[PDB]
RNA sequence: UAUAAGAAAUUAUUAAGAGCAAGAGAAUUAUUUCAUUUAUAGUGAUUAUUAAUAAACGAGGAUUAGGAGAAAUCUUAGUAAUUGUGAAUUAAAAGUAAAAAUCCGAUAAUAAUGGAAUGAUAAAAGCUAUUUAAGGUAAGAUUAAUAAAUUUAAUCCCGAGAAUAGAAACUCUUGAAGAAGUAAAUUAUCUACCCGUCUUGAAACACGGACCAAGGAGUCUAACAUGGAUGCGAAUGAGAAUAGCAGGAAAGCUAUAACAUGAAGAGAAAACGAAAAACUAUGAGAGUGUAGAAAUACAUUUAGCAAUAGUAUCUUUCAA
RNA sequence: UUCCACCUGAAUAUUCCCUUAGGAAGGUCAAAGUAUUAAUAGUAUUGAUUGGUAAAGAUAAUGAUUAGGUGU
RNA sequence: AUAAACAUACUUUGAAUCGGCCAAGUCUGGUAAGCAGGACUGGCGAUGCGGGAUGAACCGAACGUCGAGAUAAAGUGCCAAA
RNA sequence: AAAAUGAAGACAUUUUAACGAGUAAGGAAACGAAAUGGCGUAAGGACAACAAAAGUAGUAAAGAUUUAAAGUAAUUUAGAU
């Protein structure tokens, strides 16, 4: 035989649009054959976060947008993912391409001039992506995050699955 | 010296190099062991070293020039025949008369059967 | 696939065959001279075992010349004769100790 | 619709005729390889041409009576110091120091002739012919100076690139009177200990198994967590009970609603309850120019999300 | 303790237990999911070090042991 | 110096397991043990194939289904290929 | 694994390269370039002659016995009785 380090098992990378979607199928579908054959990284880019699960993209709201946008006026913010809305702070005029739109999101940054669009607009206005911020939310927001590890641990602990007599 | 015992080796000859180069040689291309079929894919592969022909690569090799690293690295490791070992066997010196250590020039003996 | 892998092999192909070619005939213009050489010492044998073989004393010249040189090469079969006596020597006292 | 392709059917001749499959060849080949032969820049040894000195060694040495050998003409035989061999060394002749054979070293490569396994059929970065000439680094050849030379000069030869013209479509045998393949039975060579299980280790003198059919063993309810697909999103659920609708309905639809989880956290508790509209580092992306030149590789402008780490600042606690 | 094929593929260390025919933390392993990535090494070389094993010693320190001279 | 992009860094969730056994240019107790217990590595367990007649560990070498060749351990009087 | 192509072909595409032993154990379903691929038992909701008589069946169902074919395999298909 040969002396192999270790054998050939799948590469853990996704290449496709996760579920049975029929739209992000066809999502995954344009910006593979965008990346393929324009070769551009933002292309690249944007694929590779089409193809991530849902725990994966988390939310980014208003807030956000208003101040990563705040001296990119003219520009297109892009994140793929769930765009939800900041009700504490006000919505300037910016135009966002996003996955989905959350009612109340859509409304404010339409009602403030703005623009909501989604990815197959994006792609025909901006293919390779010329005046577009790339933008994903925080992902150790999560709560389960609080719990992942040895809560007796004496530098970081975990923080103890409430149950039985819990003080 | 340490891993003596589960390797023969020696000193090639210019022939013993062009031979192994022309008939086993091969190249890691995109992670792919391509054998080499033209000159195209060697300049393709090494333009960059100043190695644009596969004469260009036997000479590299055989005179160890300055980017020998980079060429050695892009060859594929030949796969060889089998051939007759040893005179004993494999498990003593070639110098007590067996197959593994240093041949010296006499690795060319060895290699003429095993290409 | 050798042409198109090695385009100097045409070069070092029919220049190869020059070689081969001329090289095998010099072999034929040496045998032709060692037909002499060989057909001028049996003369000088078949002719000296034949009448005088106490009559011991035969003649020193039973050997007849074939390829006849200048005076000048003459004196240098001599000097390299001398020279290749001397390695010989050089050689032998060496491994000798 | 315009141009070749130009099908089927027909006319005259005969070197007069399918498809498929199996086998044997033909010509040119691809990958791998078997057998035989052939050259491998040994300056190694022998391969009858004469003579001399030898370091050593045994014998011999001075009339045909009986013979061996050869058609020789020349040797052999045995009944007081002439001579024989000779490692090695030397002289003369020959020798430009590559023949053939054997041995000793070095190697195994190019080629040719016959096959084998899997294929292919096509024309060339095939091969061949004509033109000019990059080249021939001991060695393509002939010459001269000289020479333990892979040292020099000359003119003859051949000739890569390229331009221009050339050429490949075949034979035989077997098969619905059963081909090739496949299957069943038998024979022959090689091959094969009883399954399941505990065990370091069972074919085991360890246990269960006489045989067959049917049945036969990770399921259901409830709480939590991670995770992949789904809806909505500072909210989500409200098939909480329950109240209405059409239809007759254990199904379906509708109820601004108590509450559950979350949006605020720390403290045993009293009492409290979050900005310097943040900072630093590396980091995703977007352009322009040059060049290689096929893709691609550098120079430079810009943005700096996620993540990690470290800082200020703020709520609570004796203590972060 | 009931179907097939394919891919990866182990363990007898350490801590605690009324523990010793058994558990939990942990190591080995698998499957999911990520990050352009101060985030490569069961290797050799050069350079500055660490150690007290093999060896060595035995009027060199602590011990063990056979004798022979010289002096009081 | 050499190697390394199906490299590297991992995060989460979880299975089985912690009766072991053998070898040795190794050690300790023992007269000794196919005994008992350890250091380092390789194996058997979990493993078939060629050889040692036979064998868990020895030697060569680790396995998708086949054809052709050159081999390894080891062998060439017959069983048995040479 | 990487490149190319990609609304539907089809054989779960095309090419190149590397690899394939294995007890305990793991790899749920879906995911177009598919985050392993499939066979079988029974029941429920659909689909099954697209032109207004729309899967098979007394011109012989299910079942049983065998003969052959397809599949690496689980199994499936057809003939005869």
């Amino acid at each position: 035989a040969i002396d192999l380090d270790r054998h050939h098992v799948r590469k853990h990378v996704s290449k496709t649009a996760r579920g049975n979607n029929a739209y992000m199928k066809l999502l995954v579908r344009l910006y593979g054959f965008l990346a393929r054959r324009t070769q551009s990284k933002f292309a690249k880019t944007i694929l590779h976060r089409l193809c991530l699960s849902r725990v994966n993209r988390p939310i980014v709201s208003t807030s956000k947008l208003a101040c990563l946008m705040k001296k990119h006026p003219e520009e297109t913010a892009v994140c793929v993912n769930t765009v939800t809305y900041d009700s504490r702070y006000p919505v300037p005029k910016m135009n966002v391409c996003a996955l989905k739109f959350t009612k109340t999101a859509e409304a404010a940054i339409t009602k403030a001039g703005g623009k909501c669009l989604r990815f197959d607009e994006l792609a025909l206005k901006a293919p390779t992506g010329r005046k577009t911020v790339l933008i994903r939310g925080k992902r150790n927001v999560r709560e389960a995050l609080k719990h992942f590890g040895k809560v007796c641990a004496k530098k970081n602990p975990a923080k103890q699955y409430k149950g039985k007599q819990t003080k | 010296r340490l891993v003596d015992p589960y390797v023969t080796y020696g000193y090639p000859t210019l022939e013993t190099v062009q031979k192994l180069i022309y008939k086993r040689g091969a190249l890691k291309i995109n992670g792919n062991r391509m054998p080499i079929t033209s000159n195209c894919m060697i300049k393709k592969a090494l333009g960059d070293k100043d190695v644009v022909c596969v004469d260009d690569l036997v000479h590299e090799i055989y005179t160890v020039g300055k980017h020998f690293k980079e060429v050695n690295n892009k060859l594929a490791p030949f796969k060889l025949n089998g051939a007759k070992i040893a005179e004993k066997n494999k498990k003593i010196h070639f110098i007590l008369g067996g197959g593994f250590g240093n041949r010296e020039l006499l690795i060319n003996k060895l290699l003429a059967n095993m290409i | 696939a050798m042409v198109k892998l090695n385009p100097y092999a045409k070069i070092a192909s029919h220049k190869l065959a020059q070689v081969a070619k001329a090289q095998a005939a010099h072999k034929a213009q040496y045998a032709a001279k060692m037909e002499k050489i060989l057909a001028a010492k049996k003369e000088a044998l078949n002719q000296s075992v034949a009448k005088r073989f106490i009559k011991v004393k035969v003649e020193n010249n039973l050997l007849k010349a074939t390829v006849k040189r200048t005076a000048k090469q003459d004196a240098y079969m001599k000097k390299y004769d001398g020279i290749v006596k001397a390695n010989a020597k050089k050689y032998a006292e060496k491994i000798g100790f």
